[PDB]
RNA sequence: ACGGGGAAUCAGGGUUCGAUUCCGGAGAGGGAGCCUGAGAAACGGCUACCACAUCCAAGGAAGGCAGCAGGCGCGCAAAUUACCCACUCCCGACCCGGGGAGGUAGUGACGAAAAAUAACAAUACAGGACUCUUUCGAGGCCCUGUAAUUGGAAUGAGUCCACUUUAAAUCCUUUAACGAGGAUCCAUUGGAGGGCAAGUCUGGUGCCAGCAGCCGCGGUAAUUCCAGCUCCAAUAGCGUAUAUUAAAGUUGCUGCAGUUAAAAAGCUCGUAGUUGGAUCUUGGGAGCGGCCGU
């Protein structure tokens, strides 16, 4: 008779065969062209779309200009327009499963840092994300898999605990006073 | 029927010591290399899809 | 530099007090403790620094910010009234008894052996 | 379904509930004559002590001597030929030893060129025998 | 077989599961009888009988963990004889009282969520959309590299003053100084013929020992054994065994089948059951829509 939660889900799909070269050639691809961390964080990407999949097919099956459908299928254009995907006059409750895999990656903080023009490469979406070196709006962020929304795309931008940011030159500098500011006192 | 020459082939394989090993990356550092080798560091040529360790 | 707002400021006349969401802004510096924090309303509201009780303050993600909160009472005579008995112990003017729950449980009920009202004979 | 009448749910159910029985999975699962017979007796696992030993000849063209050991469980006092899963480790066992014995995946059924043994040894008293077969750990006396 | 709220799987239907924290009931070893109280047929009440079992000064007493730890037995199978009136809200005479309820720390790879073990600059060395020249080579804006090159950079493991945190704190956290070049801050667990991603590599074994879910492999050339190497898969996980669901249109309502693969009673009669022929209000009357919808 605890207050406590046990609620808790999974992430990733379990994929039904395990030795398709067709699998381990294009999921893949969704490493070095994105970099990611395992096959288990290219799994959940189509999870996210599985489930936003199984009620858009059927947020069509309704019935015509019916207020169920024209309030939930319009409940799903006030969300999938504000992730920053879909378009702002051109949404469209029937384009929603025109959307593929990477359309995340095109939108989420995961790749952002290489996706504006101020990253190094594909890999450099990990590393200043794996130290917390940004933020979005005066609020620091160590978890790349940060949903951005349409509206604050230009508020990407970085910390103030950050040497490649705007802050303080950090610890190795600090450490270098060992070996250059230890030979020179 | 004969319980006793049980284990005959495992002790009589001549103890070849295990060379010694540079760990392999892991975790995301595996699957870079593994990006490059497959897709991109290589160019396709003539004949068939060739095996990973094919040592013909 | 700790720049205080006291952000939702309600009065509550049933339990007399002020109280308020001081939404707190000390950026760069570790976390602001409750040395230094009774001090701002005794230069920003012009109370005194003896009968507010200020707690409450939660961290974001980064550690420049927290959002705070503390109840003005009328004296010193309302400073343990509408105040439970924890927080009181938690300014020196009160302190709890060190007789632990393995002797009190016990010590009230190793005196059900014999009746009456000198049962005293067990426990000291 | 031969009928198919608007008010025939009443033969379609119990139809189904009739032939289901024909179904050799259902009434395996469902009758008290197989679930009393199966040596474990509805488990995953069970400990029994090494009475003696048996050299299985193996089944058919592969002439092979498949070393298993006849095991007496403690939940049931029934006895059973355990195959000793790895290479010689039959040698990592010796008479009047607990052994924790498991089924091997067919579900009660003899698997490759065993004839009837059903079952493998898994551990040999609180030490694994891919641990004593590994060199992992040491035999527990 | 405690029931339901639910759970797992799920095109659609279905199928298995629900002892387990919320609700309803039931029980306090087994039954049975009762006092008290508004409310028990109560067992953290009592009285017996039947079983179990601790005292005994051997006359006679005392007892219920399916409350919380902890034994013992059982088994494949499941923790420390931690820490309080702070949320709640109830009980009490009642704001002052008191509650292993509610409630915090250990053991915890049952599980679920995040998440390290190099991302960058240029010397190693190979490519190509490219200028040139038959190939050559140079040249190099746009990167792809990665080899026991040089490296710098950092946040976070380990070690940590304190406080926001707390019915006392500890743990992330907020955070000081200290703490990374085989970044010893070191990743294993399985397979490597086929299904099925991945070696016709080398010794050793020689139908032996074994591997192998299934097919099968080993008969002195073993791509399967036992090993070394390199590789493949998943990755702080993975292998295994059992029940169970999908695959199973191999239980068929949707959706199977019955000449010969399993199967139509030998044959009609027949009662419930199941299913049962056509047939009973038709067109125009009255305004508008851009002959005819409403």
């Amino acid at each position: 008779p605890v207050a406590r939660s046990w609620v808790c889900r999974k992430t990733y799909v379990t994929p039904r065969r395990p030795f398709e070269k067709s699998r381990l050639d294009q999921e893949l691809k969704l490493i070095g062209e994105y970099g990611l961390r395992n096959k288990r964080e290219v799994w959940r990407v189509k999870f996210t779309l599985a489930k936003i999949r199984k009620a858009a097919r059927e947020l069509l099956t309704l019935d015509e200009k019916d207020p169920r459908r024209l309030f939930e299928g319009n409940a799903l254009l006030r969300r999938l327009v504000r992730i920053g995907v879909l378009d702002e006059g051109k949404m469209k409750l029937d384009y929603i499963l025109g959307l593929k895999i990477e359309d995340f990656l095109e939108r989420r903080l995961q790749t952002q840092v290489f996706k504006l023009g101020l990253a190094k490469s594909i890999h450099h979406a990990r590393v200043l994300i794996r130290q917390r070196h940004i933020r979005v709006r005066k609020q620091v962020v160590n978890i790349p898999s940060f949903i951005v929304r349409l509206d604050s795309q230009k508020h990407i931008d970085f910390s103030l605990r950050s040497p490649y940011g705007g802050g303080r030159p950090g610890r190795v500098k600090r450490k270098n006073a060992k070996k250059g500011q230890g030979g020179a006192g | 029927g004969s319980l006793a020459r049980v284990g005959k082939v495992r002790g009589q394989t001549l103890k070849v010591a295990k060379q010694e090993k540079k760990k392999k990356r892991t975790g995301r550092a595996k699957r870079r290399m593994q990006y490059n080798r497959r897709f991109v560091n290589v160019v396709p040529t003539f004949g068939k899809k060739k095996g990973p360790n094919a040592n013909s | 530099t700790v720049t205080i707002r006291t952000r939702k400021f309600m009065t509550n006349r049933l339990l007399q007090r002020k109280q308020m969401v001081i939404d707190v802004l000390h950026p760069g510096k570790a976390t602001v403790p409750k040395t230094e924090i009774r001090e701002k309303l005794a230069k920003m509201y012009k109370t005194t620094p003896d009968v507010i009780f200020v707690f409450g303050f939660r961290t974001h993600f980064g550690g420049g910010k927290t959002t705070g909160f503390g109840m003005i009472y009328d004296s010193l005579d309302y400073a343990k009234k509408n105040e439970p008995k924890h927080r009181l112990a938690r300014h020196g003017l009160y302190e709890k008894k060190k007789t632990s729950r393995k002797q009190r449980k016990e010590r009230k009920n190793r005196m059900k052996k014999v009746r009456g009202t000198a049962k005293a004979n067990v426990g000291a | 379904g031969k009928c198919r009448g608007l008010r025939t749910a009443r033969k379609l159910r119990s139809h189904r509930r009739d032939q289901k029985w024909h179904d050799k999975q259902y009434k395996k699962a469902h009758l008290g004559t197989a679930l009393k017979a199966n040596p474990f007796g509805g488990a995953s696992h069970a400990k029994g002590i090494v009475l003696e030993k048996v050299g299985v000849e193996a089944k058919q063209p592969n002439s092979a001597i498949r070393k298993c050991v006849r095991v007496q469980l403690i939940k049931n006092g029934k006895k059973i030929t355990a195959f000793v899963p790895n290479d010689g480790c039959l040698n990592f066992i010796e008479e009047n030893d607990e052994v924790l014995v498991a089924g091997f995946g067919r579900k009660g059924h003899a698997v490759g060129d065993i004839p009837g043994v059903r079952f493998k040894v898994v551990k040999v008293a609180n030490v694994s025998l891919l641990a004593l077969y590994k060199g992992k750990k040491e035999r527990p006396r």
